[PDB]
């Protein structure tokens, strides 16, 4: 068959791209998320909620490992997340085949952003509807990055995304600093996620990921319950 | 259970400690018997029973449309056991415009 | 339906006396499913009356032996369960449990002259958990008064019995009582 | 930092310790500061009674 | 409006409109019925004569798909011929690949998938033909299937398509077809088509009958002329 | 959300005069009655005592746009103008207080809210979490609830209940108890009544997020 | 509610007058008959018979229905592409029958003052009820029957509210069995479903374009 | 507080369609065996107001051909004469909110 | 709420939504049928209803259950042709996985591959996103029974009790009420609960000829369809 071969994203009379704005508006309605780094590693926290008790909470995951030391979380549309995850895995594989070394974080961020940008200029397609957070630990210094449906990216110390992201950023403004440890970072991440959380926070509604110079991994529900207790 | 019982055996609800509902609406697709039900109730329940279609209580003079409603509720208040049935209330109950 | 149960009753009236209470279980289903029918206004009530008479006869025979307290509780719980499985409100609009409770009350008041702890105190605990419903309010009164009176006379004591009798604040509320008895 | 309730608690504690040491003006001033800093809390479910 | 211009737009209530328009295009075809017997199937088509100039045997609507499989079509002739050709090529391909005559449960499915492939995209239009496939095998008995332009195929004991489909199936159901051999079925098929399409609607017409079953040792062909003559002679008696 | 119960409670507990009217009673078939029926109310309240006036559903006569060619709009305009004049004529000495209630405040004429006429705006929002427990406790303190029914099970539930149908929850559960010829409420009654009244499924496509 | 004539000065009652009807309703009654025998119609042999058996036979042969325990049909709609013989059939039927015939058109009921239209509707039914065997014909029905809808800024309501009176003189709370209703339109995808209900419009005849043999007969 | 209970009145289950057919069919001088279950199986999504029409059409089919009784074939014609005319009625169901 | 061609193709509306996909969800309900799936301690059950309105139609070919693999079974709802096409794609994908990796395919990978295939239709503006649902049941080593569900928007998940069709909401409510009690689950109990759920949602009290049941268990992981006799056996055992 064939496609259409004409761009669906065009310039308005006021010099603005409408579709990117609508994609950002769709992103703003997703599940909230928070990300922090303090001098030793990075913490990614996200909130998950099944509609009823029928759903199995251990069947799918939000935090996904690209490789041994890169982590990624999302906010926005659901199905579009897997395509980006799969593409990132492929890209890391070609990099490792060519150079025989684990990929640096910045290169992976740049390549993923390039794909996401290219997806808004071709013909007969519509842009993605997610916003990503990427974390890693290479050569000692930890790294945190955030993407954008338009393809741009930034580097952050602490970031909040999803619903009520403005309140999260203001809250992090008066709390975060440049010298803490991973445990206190976890404490403040749960504290700031409690701002818009549900009535009762259980050990299964929350997913937490930690990166240190030992590798990326996803916290099991037991220690998540341990952290939820003795706090708040 | 709503219109017949608390009209004739009122102390039960007093004992339990509640006041019975005042009214209910019948809804559903066309032709499923909504008027036939009210005809049967009217024919086989001994009470006082006013019955009107809401489309025909309107007229062009400046205030009659509200006066008539005040009149019919006064009439019901004087004749103490009574039922008000009025049909097709979407004719006047519509959402209020801006 | 109606006369088939009469024939079965006239048949097993002797069998129950000759046999043990196990056949009661064998006679439990066939009557209970009849309450499922409920096709006529008075057949089901007479049926359940016959079966309640059978249950009270078995209770008398059992409490005559050591099966006084350990099996009466099972009897009452099973009859409540049979009501649950059959139509609610005990099969029909008629209480169809009022007669059972009244007969058991008569047995408690008169037959158990030797009111040992298990024969009377336990039987009252069992029968006072049918208190909640309105249909049988009058009996739960008489039973409450009898319980308090027995406790007072036999053991003396005080305060607790007074508290028990007071809690029947519905004495005023009960419509269908003789005025003098209320007084 | 973020925490404001603990500020209310310690302010009330200083109010109590000044009052027990028989220094009325400073105790009243500390209580006033605690009241001002306790008016912005979303809900002090039990602390409100102690303050009052 | 405008929700009913492409084949790739769901209407607000959630259904496709072009396929429904194809359906309404089918409902103006003439008529065609087909019923299965104890040991085969029988098709029947009434063909209208528009003017005296045309010759008998023109534009047959009873197509022969394969050496043991037959087809009867209703709708637009051009699309019907295209479908017949694609089914014929597919059957030959199957015989070449594996090595034996294709069963109905596979051929009907493949043609149904190919027809359904033309209802998703906006670059092509849906087909406009509804057709019936019939066959008989010694190891599988008689088989009858019906396929509609939306892409749905079912199995039937007897079916009718065209204008007076329901009127025909009314007298179809009265028959106890489950028992008799399809030697006497020809007379009742002729009778059931002469009891429809009043002469007020059109002046003249003609009958086309097919035949397949164990009686022909697996081959599919038109009925002999004398048998059809006797069948219509019997069917004329409905004037009583 | 209970705008009228404040009026009822203050009417019960007051020590001064009270007057209540409905905003839609002023329009009259005989022309010229509306202004008179406004000015006499204000005169009576003025000369009587430290009175309080209450008007319910002011949307009937106080709206924004008009059409000066139909008769009825002219009459309503005259009513509103005279009401503004009469309210403005007070001399900050008489002790008369005016209460007005409305349902949709967006369709109101702005000139009615100018300073000196209606200087206080009070909002009655939906109960959230703390008011639910209090409303359940106060409504159910009258009934015969059995010592087995939990209320914290129903309060914590997410749905945005108003204040006008918690009463309906309790009332319907009582009716379920009455149907059984039993005079004590059980937990299953609240469970079934709460299921019956709300009846909201999801409307919540879950690939949104 | 009775209407009485009164002495101007004492106000003593002096007469009882006949009931009065709006003159706009008394004007929609035919008086000089059309003159079109069914001979002047070609091709429509089915639809003529399906009309006549539905709204003429129940007038003359009452026993033929009573003697079997049935109710005659309530009313007929006829629809189809413009230029087919609908209004021609209405004129023919009016020319053959003896009964009182009322002729009406939908747009004529749209009136400026609120409530003035419903009054005309019920007054027309009330007039027909008095002339025992009367029949009533509504043309251009699609001017009234447009589907109701939901709106929050502004919308149309007065015509909807007269339609809800029409839908109640047919069927409704008290059955009327004495007057026959015909209605006509050329578009049906417009109309409100609650109007199409089986109890109100009972036989829905449809008119096709003439095939080859009918055109010869028309010419 | 103003309208306290809301009572949904809905299209009949097949058992109810049998009940209503037995109601409206009775007075007809019907003749020979009749099998209502076929009718109940064909009529799907019918209103109560359509089954009355089926019963009227059945007799209308027998006023033609000069009979004075009804037979099951008439019901089986009338069912389909009605059932296909519902195609031109909109299919929406509306519900309060 | 709309501006431009957002109502006709799959692009974002101003609020951030897109309607050409949520129209398919209400296109699901066009069939007017409901299916239920239950998972037990060591078995999984799929139950559905079937309706045959006419006697002429052959009742042996109206099944909605399909054997995707000797160990994995499925049930479909919605438009028939789309469901058949999705069945075809699933069969091909499972066979390809077996060819390539040399061992049987897990159910979750199959569901993910199907959902990823379906997600493209809601990304490009020239296709229509296939309004048909998906339910699969299977057995996995060290996990036991597994029940997964897939939708036209590309959202797959793993459930413990599922219903798909017209009566989805109240059936899920009833299943939740039953499962909150946390009682032991065996084969007979699971089948009884699954049947009674549909029986009380529809209020039919039906016969052993109007439903279909499929079951899998850890004694013969082959997917099997219950015969009418044993279905009647469960039905009578349910009614004491
Ligand atoms: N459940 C039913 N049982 C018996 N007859 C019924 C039933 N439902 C409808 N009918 C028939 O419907 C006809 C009149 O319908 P009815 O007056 O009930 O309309 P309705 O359902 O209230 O419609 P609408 O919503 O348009 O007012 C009568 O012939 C009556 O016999
Ligand atoms: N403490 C309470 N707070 C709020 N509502 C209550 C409370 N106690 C009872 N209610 C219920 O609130 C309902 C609201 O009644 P009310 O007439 O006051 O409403 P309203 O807000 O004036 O409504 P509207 O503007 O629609 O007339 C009452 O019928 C009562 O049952
Ligand atoms: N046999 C016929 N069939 C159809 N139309 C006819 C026939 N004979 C005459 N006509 C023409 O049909 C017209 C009738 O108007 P009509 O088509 O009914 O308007 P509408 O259908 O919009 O009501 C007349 O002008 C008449 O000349
Ligand atoms: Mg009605
Ligand atoms: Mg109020
Ligand atoms: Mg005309």
């Amino acid at each position: 068959e064939r496609g259409y071969s004409f761009s669906l994203t065009t310039f308005s009379p006021s010099g603005k791209l409408v579709q990117i704005e609508y994609a950002l508006a769709a992103v703003a309605g997703g599940a909230p998320s928070v990300g922090i780094k303090a001098a030793n590693g990075v913490v990614l926290a996200t909130e998950k909620k099944q509609k009823s008790i029928l759903y199995d909470e251990r069947s799918v995951h939000k935090v996904e490992p690209i490789t041994k030391h890169i982590g990624l979380v999302y906010s926005g549309m659901g199905p579009d997340y897997r395509v980006l995850v799969h593409r990132a895995r492929k890209l890391a594989q070609q990099y490792y085949l060519v150079y025989q070394e684990p990929i640096p974080t910045a290169q992976l961020v740049q390549r993923v952003a390039s794909v996401m940008q290219e997806y808004t200029q071709s013909g007969g397609v519509r842009p993605f509807g997610v916003s990503l957070l990427i974390c890693g630990w290479n050569e000692g210094r930890p790294y945190l990055f955030q993407s954008d449906p338009s393809g741009a990216y930034f580097a952050w110390k602490a970031t909040a995304m999803g619903k009520n992201y403005v309140n999260g950023k203001t809250f992090l403004e008066k709390r975060y600093n440049e010298d803490l440890e991973l445990e206190d970072a976890i404490h403040t991440a749960i504290l700031t996620l409690k701002e818009s959380f549900e009535g009762q926070m259980t050990e299964d509604n929350i997913e937490v990921g930690i990166c240190n110079e030992a590798g990326f991994r996803r916290l099991t529900p037991t220690e998540v319950k341990d952290y939820l207790a003795a706090i708040a | 259970e709503v219109i017949e019982l608390p009209l004739t055996n009122p102390e039960l609800f007093q004992r339990v400690g509640i006041i019975p509902p005042k009214g209910c609406l019948l809804y559903g697709p066309p032709g499923t018997g909504k008027t036939l039900l009210a005809r049967a109730v009217a024919s086989q329940l001994d009470c006082n029973f006013l019955k009107v279609v809401s489309s025909s209580i309107v007229d062009k003079y400046i205030g009659e449309s509200a006066r008539l409603i005040r009149e019919m509720f006064n009439y019901a208040r004087d004749h103490q056991p009574c039922i008000i049935f009025m049909d097709e209330i979407d004719a006047i109950g519509g959402r209020r415009f801006s | 339906m109606a006369d088939g149960g009469s024939e079965r009753a006239d048949g097993r009236i002797v069998k129950m006396e000759v046999d043990y209470s196990a056949t009661v279980d064998q006679r439990l289903p066939e009557c209970a499913k009849l309450a499922k029918e409920g096709r006529l206004q008075e057949v089901i009530e007479t049926l359940l009356s016959l079966e309640k008479q059978t249950r009270t006869a078995s209770d008398m025979v059992s409490t005559s032996r050591i099966l006084v307290a350990v099996v009466k509780m099972c009897y009452e719980a099973k009859e409540w369960d049979l009501l649950n499985e059959n139509i609610m409100l005990l099969s029909k609009r008629r209480s169809q449990l009022k007669q059972a409770v009244a007969k058991m009350v008569q047995q408690c008041c008169t037959y158990v002259e030797e009111i040992t702890d298990l024969p009377i105190k336990l039987r009252l605990i069992d029968t006072l958990r049918m208190v909640t419903e309105g249909k049988i309010y009058v009996e739960i009164e008489r039973a409450r008064l009898t319980k308090t009176l027995a406790t007072i006379k036999e053991q003396n004591g005080d305060v607790k019995e007074a508290a028990s009798i007071l809690q029947e604040l519905q004495v005023e509320t009960y419509g269908s009582m003789e005025k003098k008895e209320r007084v | 930092m973020d925490d404001k309730a603990l500020l209310v608690e310690v302010q009330l504690l200083e109010s109590k310790t000044y009052h027990a040491l028989s220094n009325l003006p400073k105790a009243r001033a500390a209580l006033t500061s605690a009241r001002t800093t306790a008016n912005a809390i979303y809900c002090p479910p039990k602390l409100q009674a102690t303050l009052d | 409006t405008g929700y009913d211009l492409s084949a790739s737009t769901f209407s607000p209530d959630g259904r496709v409109f072009q396929v429904e328009y194809a359906m309404k295009a089918v409902e103006n075809s003439s008529t065609a019925i087909g019923i299965r017997c104890k040991d085969g199937v029988v098709f029947g088509v009434e063909k209208l004569v528009l003017s005296k100039l045309y010759e008998e045997g023109s534009n047959k609507r009873l197509f022969n798909v394969d050496r043991h499989v037959g087809m009867a079509v209703a709708g637009l002739l051009a699309d019907a011929r295209s479908l017949a050709d694609i089914a014929r090529e597919e059957a030959s391909n199957f015989r070449s690949n594996f090595g034996y005559n294709i069963p109905l449960k596979h051929l009907a499915d493949r043609v149904a998938m190919y027809v359904h492939a033309y209802t998703l995209y906006s670059a092509v239009r849906p087909f406009g033909c509804s057709f019936m496939l019939g066959s008989y095998s010694v190891n599988d008995g008689a088989q009858l299937y019906m396929i509609d332009p939306s892409g749905v195929s079912y199995g039937y004991w007897g079916c009718a398509i065209g204008k007076a489909r329901q009127a025909a199936k009314t007298e179809i159901e009265k028959l106890q077809m489950k028992e008799m051999t399809c030697r006497d079925i020809v007379k009742e098929v002729a009778k059931i088509i002469y009891i429809v399409h009043d002469e007020v609607k059109d002046k003249a017409f003609e009958l086309e009958l097919s035949w397949v079953g164990e009686l022909t040792n697996g081959r599919h062909e038109i009925v002999p002329k004398d048998i059809r003559e006797e069948a219509e002679k019997y069917a004329k008696e409905s004037l009583k | 959300c209970g705008k009228t119960m404040l009026a009822k409670a203050v009417a019960h507990h007051t020590t001064a005069a009270f007057i209540r009217v409905v905003g839609s009673e002023f329009v009259q078939k005989y022309l010229g009655e509306g202004p008179r029926m406004v000015r006499d109310v204000f005169r009576l309240a003025k000369e009587n005592a430290p009175a309080i006036i209450f008007i319910d559903e002011i949307d009937a006569i106080a709206t924004k746009r008009f059409d000066a060619q139909t008769g009825a709009d002219r009459e309503v305009q005259r009513i509103l103008l005279e009401l503004l004049n009469q309210m403005d004529g007070f001399d900050q000495n008489v002790n008369v207080k005016v209460i007005m209630a409305t349902n949709r405040a967006d369709t109101l004429d702005p000139a009615l809210l100018r300073p000196g006429r209606l200087d206080r705006k009070i909002e009655f929002p939906l109960p959230d979490r703390r008011q639910k427990r209090l409303i359940f406790s106060t409504i159910t303190s009258k009934m015969n609830l059995s010592e087995e029914v939990d209320l914290e099970d129903y309060v914590a539930r997410p749905d945005k209940i108003s204040g006008a149908d918690i009463n309906s929850i309790c009332q319907e559960s009582g009716m379920l108890a009455v149907r059984e010829n039993r005079y004590i409420v059980l937990a299953k009654d609240f469970e079934k009544a709460y299921k019956t009244v709300i009846k909201k499924d999801e409307q919540e496509h879950e690939f949104y997020k | 509610g009775d209407l009485v004539g009164v002495n101007k000065d004492s106000y003593l009652i002096l007469e009882t007058l006949p009931t009065e009807y709006d003159s706009r309703v008394k004007a929609m009654e035919v008086d000089e008959r059309p003159t079109e025998q069914y001979s002047d119609i070609g091709g429509l042999d089915k639809q003529i018979q399906e009309l006549v058996e539905a709204i003429v036979l129940p007038m003359n042969h009452k026993e033929k229905f009573e003697n079997l325990g049935i109710q005659p049909p309530k009313g007929v709609l006829m629809y189809g592409p413009p230029g087919t013989g609908k209004t021609l059939l209405a004129r023919a039927c009016a020319a053959q029958t003896k009964a009182t015939f009322l002729k009406l058109a939908g747009p004529q009921l749209v009136q400026m003052f609120i409530g003035d239209g419903a009054k005309l509707v019920r007054d027309a039914f009330a007039l027909a009820k008095e002339k025992a065997p009367s029949i009533i014909f509504i043309d251009e029905l699609d001017a009234i029957g447009t589907k109701r809808f939901d709106s929050e800024k502004a919308g149309d309501r007065e015509v909807q509210r007269t339609m809800l009176e029409l839908l109640n003189q047919l069927d409704g709370f008290q059955p009327n069995t004495q007057v026959k209703v015909i209605a006509a339109t050329n578009r049906v995808d417009i109309l409100d479903p609650a109007l199409l209900r089986s109890g109100r419009l009972d036989r829905k005849i449809e008119f096709p374009m003439p095939n080859e043999e009918a055109r010869a007969r028309i010419m | 507080g103003r309208l306290d209970r809301k009572i949904h009145i809905d299209l009949p289950n097949e058992q109810a369609r049998l009940d209503i057919l037995k109601i409206h069919a009775g007075p007809i001088t019907k003749h020979g065996e009749i099998d209502y279950e076929a009718i109940v199986k064909l009529s799907d999504g019918f209103n109560g107001a359509d089954l009355r029409n089926v019963c009227t059409e059945a007799g209308m089919f027998a006023i033609r051909a000069d009979h004075d009784f009804v037979v099951q074939e008439d019901f089986m014609k009338a069912v389909r004469k009605v059932a296909d005319s519902k195609k031109l009625e909109s299919k929406l169901d509306y519900k309060p909110v | 709420s709309s501006a431009g061609f957002d109502r006709h193709i799959t692009i974002f509306s101003p609020e951030g939504r897109l309607y050409q996909v949520e129209y398919a969800f209400k296109a699901i309900n066009q069939g007017g049928l409901t299916s239920v799936a239950v998972r037990g301690k060591d078995c999984a059950v799929i139950v559905t209803q079937k309706k045959v309105p006419d006697k002429l139609l052959d009742s042996s070919t109206v099944t909605h259950l399909f054997k995707i693999t000797e160990n994995i079974g499925c049930v479909m709802t919605g438009m028939t042709a789309d469901s058949r096409s999705q069945v075809q794609r699933a069969r091909y994908e499972a066979a390809n996985w077996k060819y390539k990796y040399g061992y049987e395919i897990p159910v979750d990978m199959l569901c993910k591959r199907i959902a990823d295939i379906s997600q493209v239709y809601t990304q490009n503006a020239e296709m229509r996103p296939l309004g048909c649902c998906m339910i699969l049941i299977g057995i996995d080593e060290e996990q036991g029974p597994q029940v997964y569900k897939c939708d036209p928007a590309g959202y797959y998940c793993g459930f413990k009790a599922t219903a798909a069709g017209v009566k989805q909401t109240e059936s899920t409510s009833f299943l939740e009420k039953k499962v909150k009690k946390k009682f032991d689950w065996t084969f007979e109990q699971t089948v009884e609960t699954a049947i009674t759920c549909l029986s009380t949602v529809l209020s039919i009290d039906f016969k052993p000829s109007e439903i279909e049941v499929g079951v899998v268990t850890v004694e013969n992981p082959k997917f099997r369809i219950l015969t009418e006799a044993e279905i009647d056996a469960h039905l009578v055992a349910l009614a004491e």
